[PDB]
């Protein structure tokens, strides 16, 4: 799932699955 | 940032993990 263009909800969902219990930060404005 | 690396170019696990806490 990771090795493609991931945008919007699709990117958030990838971060969720990869990061697991660590959680993550989503900062599209940088 | 993440959009440039993973949305407008092809994402990778290495780069995604840069955004895990």
């Amino acid at each position: 799932f990771v090795n493609q263009h991931l945008c919007g909800s699709h990117l958030v969902e990838a971060l969720y699955l990869v990061c697991g219990e660590r959680g993550f930060f989503y900062t599209p404005k940088t | 940032g993440i959009v440039e690396q993973c949305c407008t170019s092809i994402c990778s696990l290495y780069q995604l993990e840069n955004y895990c806490n």
